């Protein structure tokens, strides 16, 4: 159950090759559901399943 | 050969199957998006409310 900067969800976090942008923080899909998150502690992207 | 060429150069030949697939996909997308509606609640998230 991941709480990232107030965004609460449940899933499995895995390393992602997606390329975000410096201002971009969260991620979404066609169905406007959370799919990727940029961890504030370190500069990387984690997927959600 | 003529039917092969027509299928290769025509995009509307397979309209039925593509239309059925698109209808199913959009029905699923609408069903998923219906959850976003709050119906008077503060938020659509059960845990938060
Ligand atoms: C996806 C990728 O190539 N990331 C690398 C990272 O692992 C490395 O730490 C950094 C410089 O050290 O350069 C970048
Ligand atoms: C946002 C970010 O990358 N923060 C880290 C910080 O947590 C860490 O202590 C430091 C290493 O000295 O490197 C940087």
């Amino acid at each position: 159950n991941f709480n990232f900067n107030g965004l609460t969800g449940t899933g499995v976090l895995t390393e992602s090759n997606k390329k975000f942008l410096p201002f971009q923080q969260f991620g979404r899909d066609i169905a406007d559901t959370t799919d990727a998150v940029r961890d504030p502690q370190t500069l990387e992207i984690l997927d959600i399943t | 050969g003529k039917i092969q060429d027509s299928l290769s150069s025509t995009a509307s030949a397979l309209g039925k199957l593509q239309d059925v697939v698109n209808q199913n996909a959009q029905a699923l997308n609408t069903l998923v998006k219906q959850l976003s509606s709050n119906f008077g609640a503060i938020s659509s998230v059960l845990n938060d409310i």
